[PDB]
């Protein structure tokens, strides 16, 4: 048995951190966001 | 902006107590519209948008 001094549970707080490597684009779920333009065969106002 | 029924004048008020006016013959602009209708160029859409 080894009794060791630890940090009291009430003087620390677990905080969830979300780590990201880059900011997702506007049309993140779209494989081809350029197909709204390539399929505008009548024009756009 | 507000939609408040922009007003145009309802009639060309003619003055003169004697004579006839100089308005076009009643079948003159009707024959012009019919000729323009034959060309069938009436534009209705601007890039799909009406």
């Amino acid at each position: 048995i080894k009794t060791a001094p630890v940090v009291p549970p009430t003087e620390q707080r677990d905080m969830v951190q979300e780590e990201r490597v880059g900011t997702p684009v506007k049309n993140a779920g779209n494989a081809n966001p350029a197909a709204d333009s390539d399929n505008a065969t009548e024009g756009v106002v | 902006y507000k939609e408040t029924s922009r007003v145009s004048l309802t009639s060309m008020i003619y003055v003169g107590t004697a004579g006839k006016d100089l308005s076009l013959p009643t079948g003159t602009v009707e024959d012009i519209i019919g000729a323009v209708d034959g060309m069938r160029r009436v534009v209705r859409t601007i890039g799909g948008q009406t």
